[PDB]
């Protein structure tokens, strides 16, 4: 809710379950494990930790920066309270097949979205596939999908000004993010640049008006009712195998099922630092899941 | 002490250099054997797993002691840099290689060059009927140039063996000069140089100042 | 469901069956007269046979009780045809009916009233048969012809001679008349349109008179006479309907999610698997209603369409149904599959062309639209949430292909879930014409049922409760539902790669995966026929007919237009296609596809294609995802486009076909194998100065002249006096713009995959 942190890529890949999949944007559970790694490797891991269990620590998923910030978009809001039209029915579903395909619109225009405008999706990166081998084993042909950005197109975040998640960005911008950052994927170098005034009067957490999430974020046993009988989101799955240098042996984490962004809800609730490691485990996984809210007319 | 330094370089061919991608994803390639490339600049490119590969398989045959059939059972000091997914305290390197895309694309073009890529004509030729079979290799052009750009991360309880480190990843790129990149490289391909390879410190603070004179020195 | 039930839909069926004895004999008799005699002459059913007479309301009426079920079956077909007969007064003076009923006119083709108004065509009355040719419509086909029906009544009668009137056979009867009058006008009046299949006119009679015996029933309302004769203009105003809807997502990622070895068989099993749980959902809704497939308006791409009685027991099945299935789809499948159901209250006025307008036909289907849209957002409650996200379990493996984590299991030295075993093991089991529904054995496709493929020798050794018969119009000895997929499949998909080399040798060791979509499916199927009459043809029965014509496009016929071709069809439902080969026969099968399309829909409704080139072994999901790319890429061309092995080749279909495949690639094969191979290098040359205009326009133009007229040196004594063409020709297509250059490159692209050796 203070800055606007901008990670400027040139390769990545962000697997959305195996290797050949890679997505255009990163969840922010993705980011809270690289903090936690790089601050472990650090050695000043407890410090983060005791930012982290503070409720000011705020994180958002990772969004499309082009010459200003990006916004997911509001599932639940097609209604046509604003979108109601005497055109053809060609239109009507050239039209919500261009909705059901955007996924981001600019900060400047979304309320325009609100209002029944129609908009397109932009160019921000191609995505492709390498295939590679292993000259030893002559049966070893995987192949890795990357999120080439192009156009000076950057992912954003917003979280708090803290000199420790400052620093911590400026080692991740040298050790990658997702993927086989060992291999030429997941580089950026970061940027700090200021909340616009039409932004920052935007980014709530606490009131009971229609707010739209930025974050993958599942909130907590006791106001799930309220996001269930008036929220409108999408189910995201967080599987994957929890890295850890204390077993030889790599265990797959808990499935644990979140909220989407920018899914839109009646009131805000409050977030969790969920153990999602297996049963016997040394030490913890923590899978991040507080949400940053906006604002909705 | 929490630093990370970054070897840069720029990769400047000797001859031309075959990494080679797939026929439908590098763009269709008319040609038999494609060049891989960046899928919007069209430019060829040397990606960080071709590097990473071929360092860890030429410091395997030096800094190894002994033979390994898996990249598993490989000394602690592979294992330490490149990474080792069974071993618990090196499940990742401490090397983080980066794709070395075309860095003279303007010089080229001030050169004269009309495209960034050839096409080298060879032939088999039978050894009973001695007749030739023909065959077309796409390379890159020899005085294309590559920005490379290497990080090591030094952490605590790791500054013991970053002396020896350091002297691995300088013969690495000493043997990386004295082979070849990714290729028909026995045949004469892929002989590459490195220019102004020096190493800075980028966050935290260390000292390169012995480590960039001996850059220069032992290349 | 009662025997009372059993006969009112049988009456209802075979109400209009004396129309058929009569254009097949030429007798005069009135139709309702001849059906009843007939059936009659065939059994011994007292209420289906006064239910066929009676089946005009106008006929000795007084003979007639208040509680007779024709009064009901009498105001279904007046529903079915979308016209009041009653004011037409057809039926009331024989003089005039002689002179309005044409009986010389065939069956009209169903785009005759889609889109801009085109010329009429007729079709062939023909017996469906799954080898046949196709039966395109024609213009020349208009004449009526007694021989055609002769073989028709023949077989009905043949067919119908030992018919059992009874629940477990009546599916098998949809099957034969769906074989027999699928060609068959259901009307021949000169002032209606004959676009409506007697076919589906009776499924759609059998399924109101149903409707509207659930709701009398509901209400305790039996005086049929007084409610549906005397005041069916009022019943026409009450909401009596319910168009309800239910579609499935997770289809696409379920199917193409594969990441090992064996997805080709997993591919295809799922595939089957996904479709015939379509099936059983839609079956299971209409068994627990009490009704049958005579209901199902259409089913397939895991949307299907119903219409029920609008009864408050009639959704409270489906509520219930829905959350029963949505519990098992979260136990077997977790959050992959989800179903959500819809429906929407409507009248009879709002289906009948003379008393509707065409906001409220569409209104009817947006209802249920949005109320599964507003479902599918939110799916999960509170409840379901926290259990999903309970954690608690220590997994040090997963699945090899689907990545799931519940009941592992050890098979073929790799670690499978249960749903991954039963795929595997129902994937031997696809090559079977035969699949039967038990409690515990097979994949579970539904609560407490399970689907297994089984051998007709073994079916005697079995228990089930229902029976699926796939790719068959015969009525088997075994009563059982008849289902049409796009199966075709000529080798396994690993040899698909090694496949596309010749006898000589010649081309590439590569495949090719083709998805193709129908343009603008929906808006087709909500206004397409609304175009003409100021909107007067936007009725359900049209928009059914137009649906079974694309589901026996998609279903039957795209098997043979498969045929001889090395290649396998993954999907075909609906609008989406998948098919994997080797990459000459992918791209012929395509275009064969396309054109066969274009004829038999009148150019009305158009296609878009990927076709996406890949090596050996490439992962199925990389495949499906590239090739989705390309497809949607060729949707960005103003639709009607084929995109061929990336986005920068996106052509008009016709303009492909017409210039590309089979004039430049044509105009070169010819020329280009008259050169060697020291020649044949210059086409690599040619590709390069043609993605290379942009630079150096005038000066690569010159090039080419140049390197033109040194192929022309480089060839042999007289050959030479025949590449004096190939410099004029590639010149003039070099020169005049930008798309002939584009489809100068693709046909030497391919070009140069057909004659490589490697």
């Amino acid at each position: 809710t203070y800055k606007l942190y901008i990670m400027t890529f040139q390769n990545a890949h962000f697997g959305s379950g195996t290797l050949d999949s890679s997505k255009l944007t990163f969840s922010a559970d993705r980011i809270f494990s690289a903090l936690v790694l790089e601050a472990l490797k650090m050695g000043k891991l407890d410090a983060f930790l005791a930012e982290a269990n503070q409720d000011k620590f705020t994180l958002t998923d990772a969004f499309p920066f082009q010459f200003g910030p990006f916004l997911p978009k509001p599932i639940g809001y097609p209604k046509h309270d604003q979108i109601d039209q005497s055109v053809d029915v060609k239109e009507v579903r050239r039209q919500a097949k261009l909705s059901k395909k955007l996924q981001f619109l600019a900060l400047e225009n979304v309320d325009d979205y609100l209002n029944g405008e129609l908009f397109e999706n932009e160019e921000h990166a191609v995505i492709d596939t390498v295939t590679k081998n292993q000259p030893h084993k002559d049966d070893n042909l995987y192949q890795v999908a990357t999120t080439r950005f192009s156009n000076d197109t950057s992912l954003y975040v917003i979280a708090n000004e803290s000199d420790l998640l400052n620093e911590l960005m400026s080692s991740l911008q040298y050790s990658g993010l997702g993927g086989k950052r060992s291999s030429g994927f997941g580089r950026f170098e970061l940027d700090i640049q200021n909340i616009p005034l039409e932004l920052s009067d935007r980014l709530t957490k606490n009131h009971s008006d229609k707010v739209m999430s930025l974050t993958t974020a599942l909130p907590v046993d006791a106001d799930l009712e309220e996001a269930m009988e008036d929220g409108h989101y999408l189910l995201t799955k967080s599987s994957g195998f929890a890295f850890s240098h204390a077993t030889n042996e790599n265990y797959r984490k808990q499935d644990l099922y979140k909220f989407a962004s920018g899914s839109t809800f009646s009131k805000t609730f409050e977030g969790q630092i969920v153990d999602v490691r297996p049963l016997d485990f040394p030490h913890a996984v923590l899978n991040y899941a507080k949400p940053l809210f906006f604002k909705l007319e | 002490t929490f630093a990370k330094i970054k070897f840069s370089a720029q990769i400047r061919l000797e001859t031309g250099l075959h990494i080679g991608g797939s026929d439908a994803f590098a763009a269709i390639g008319a040609i038999d054997s494609p060049v891989i490339k960046d899928p919007i600049t069209n430019l060829p490119i040397i990606p960080g797993s071709s590097l990473k590969g071929k360092m860890r398989t030429l410091l395997a045959k030096v800094y190894n002691e002994k033979v390994a059939e898996k990249p598993s059972d490989d000394s602690d000091i592979l294992s330490r840099l490149f990474g080792n997914s069974k071993d618990k305290r090196f499940k990742m390197g401490r090397l983080i290689f980066r794709d070395a895309f075309l860095s003279n694309a303007d010089e080229l073009d001030s050169l004269g060059v009309r495209s960034y890529t050839e096409v080298k004509f060879e032939n088999t030729i039978d050894r009973i009927t001695a007749e030739a079979n023909p065959r077309q290799i796409e390379r890159a052009i020899r005085n294309s140039t590559f920005d490379f750009e290497l990080i090591y991360e030094i952490t605590d309880e790791n500054e013991n063996q970053v002396e020896e480190d350091f002297k691995v990843i300088r013969d690495g790129l000493k043997l990386l000069e004295l082979d070849y990149l990714g290729g028909s490289g026995s045949r004469g391909y892929g002989k590459v140089a490195f220019e102004n390879l020096k190493a800075t410190t980028v966050f935290g603070n260390y000292d390169v100042k012995t480590l960039n004179e001996l850059l220069t020195a032992e290349v | 469901m009662k025997k009372e039930k059993i006969d009112l839909f049988y009456g209802a069926l075979l109400h209009d069956i004396g129309k058929v004895i009569q254009r097949a004999t030429g007798e005069r008799k009135k139709h309702a007269l001849v059906g009843a005699d007939w059936f009659d002459e065939i059994a011994d059913n007292q209420v289906i046979s006064d239910q066929i007479r009676y089946h005009m309301a106008n006929y000795q009426s007084d003979k007639l009780g208040n509680d007779h079920l024709a009064y009901i079956t009498y105001i279904a077909d007046n529903i079915a045809s979308g016209v009041d007969r009653r004011q037409s007064n057809e039926e009331s003076d024989e003089d005039a009916s002689a002179k309005i009923w044409d009986t010389y006119t065939n069956q009209a083709d169903i785009f005759n009233v889609f889109g801009a108004q085109t010329d009429k065509r007729y079709f062939k009355p023909t017996v469906l048969n799954l080898k046949s040719k196709p039966n395109f419509a024609s213009a020349t086909y208009e004449p009526f012809s007694k021989g055609d029906y002769a073989a028709i009544a023949t077989r009905i009668k043949n067919e119908l001679a030992e018919f059992e009137f009874n629940q477990a056979q009546i599916d098998s009867l949809l099957n034969l008349f769906e074989a027999i009058l699928s060609f068959v006008p259901s009307s021949t009046n000169s002032k209606e349109i004959a676009d409506i299949s007697l076919a589906e006119h009776s499924r759609l009679t059998a399924a109101f008179a149903l409707a509207i015996y659930d709701y009398l029933e509901d209400k305790g309302r039996h005086n049929y006479k007084e409610d549906l004769f005397t005041k069916a203009s009022a019943f026409y105003e009450e909401e009596a309907f319910l168009l309800a809807s239910f579609d499935l997502s997770g289809i696409q990622d379920f199917i193409y999610n594969i990441a090992t070895s064996g997805a080709a068989k997993q591919l295809k099993a799922r595939s089957l698997y996904l479709d015939f749980m379509s099936e059983y959902i839609a079956d299971s809704l209409l068994d627990k209603l009490g009704l049958n497939r005579a209901n199902l308006l259409y089913v397939g791409g895991g949307h299907a369409y119903f219409v029920l009685a609008n009864t408050e027991k009639t959704v409270e099945t489906l509520v219930q149904f829905e959350k029963d299935f949505n519990q098992f789809l979260l136990a077997n499948f977790q959050t992959r599959l989800y179903v959500a159901f819809g429906w929407g209250s409507f009248a009879a006025k709002d289906i009948m062309s003379e008393l509707n307008s065409p906001e409220s036909y569409r209104q009817i289907y947006q209802k249920a639209s949005r109320m599964i849209s507003e479902k599918k957002i939110s799916r999960y409650d509170y409840r379901t949430l926290m259990l999903l996200n309970r954690g608690g379990k220590s997994s040090e493996r997963e699945c090899e292909i689907c990545h799931s984590v519940e009941n592992l299991v050890s098979y073929h030295d790799q670690k499978v879930c249960d749903i991954c075993r039963g795929l595997y093991q129902f994937s031997k089991e696809i090559a079977h014409d035969h699949f039967i529904i038990t409690e515990n054995e097979g994949l579970p496709i539904g609560p407490n049922a399970c689907l297994k493929g089984v051998a007709f020798e073994k079916l005697s050794q079995e228990s089930f409760s229902r029976v699926y018969v796939k790719n068959d119009y015969k009525a088997g000895t075994i009563k059982a539902t008849h289902v049409f997929v796009g199966d075709y499949q000529c080798d396994e998909i690993h040899k698909y790669a090694a496949l596309s080399k010749n006898e000589d040798g010649l081309g590439i060791k590569r495949l090719a995966v083709v998805r193709l979509d129908v343009d603008d499916l929906g808006a087709a199927f909500m206004a397409g026929f609304s175009r003409q009459g100021n909107g007067q043809y936007s009725t359900l029965s049209r928009s059914a007919t137009f649906s079974r014509s694309m589901s026996l496009f998609f279903k039957v016929y795209i098997n043979q237009f498969a045929s001889d071709k090395k290649l396998s069809i993954i999907y075909a439902g609906g609008d989406d296609v998948f098919a994997i080969g080797s990459w000459q026969d992918i791209i012929a099968f395509t275009v064969e596809l396309r054109q066969n399309f274009i004829k038999w829909t009148n150019g009305k409704l158009t296609l878009s294609a990927g076709i996406g080139l890949f090596a050996d072994k490439t992962p199925i999901s990389l495949m499906a995802h590239q090739t989705g790319e390309l497809e949607e890429a060729a949707k960005g061309n103003e639709k009607d486009s084929i995109s061929l092995f990336s986005s920068d080749y996106t052509f008009k279909f016709d303009r492909f076909i017409t210039n590309v495949y089979d004039d430049k690639l044509e105009q070169i094969r010819y020329f280009f194998n008259h050169q060697d191979e020291r020649g044949k290098n210059f086409i690599y040359k040619l590709i390069e100065l043609l993605r290379n205009y942009e630079s150096e326009e005038k000066m690569n133009v010159a090039r080419l002249a140049y390197y033109l007229t040194r192929l022309e040196e480089l060839t042999d004594k007289d050959e030479r006096d025949k590449f004096k063409q190939f410099k004029k020709l590639f010149f003039k297509w070099y020169t005049n713009n930008e798309s002939d250059r584009k489809e100068a490159e693709l046909a030497l692209l391919l070009y140069v995959y057909e004659i490589r050796k490697d």
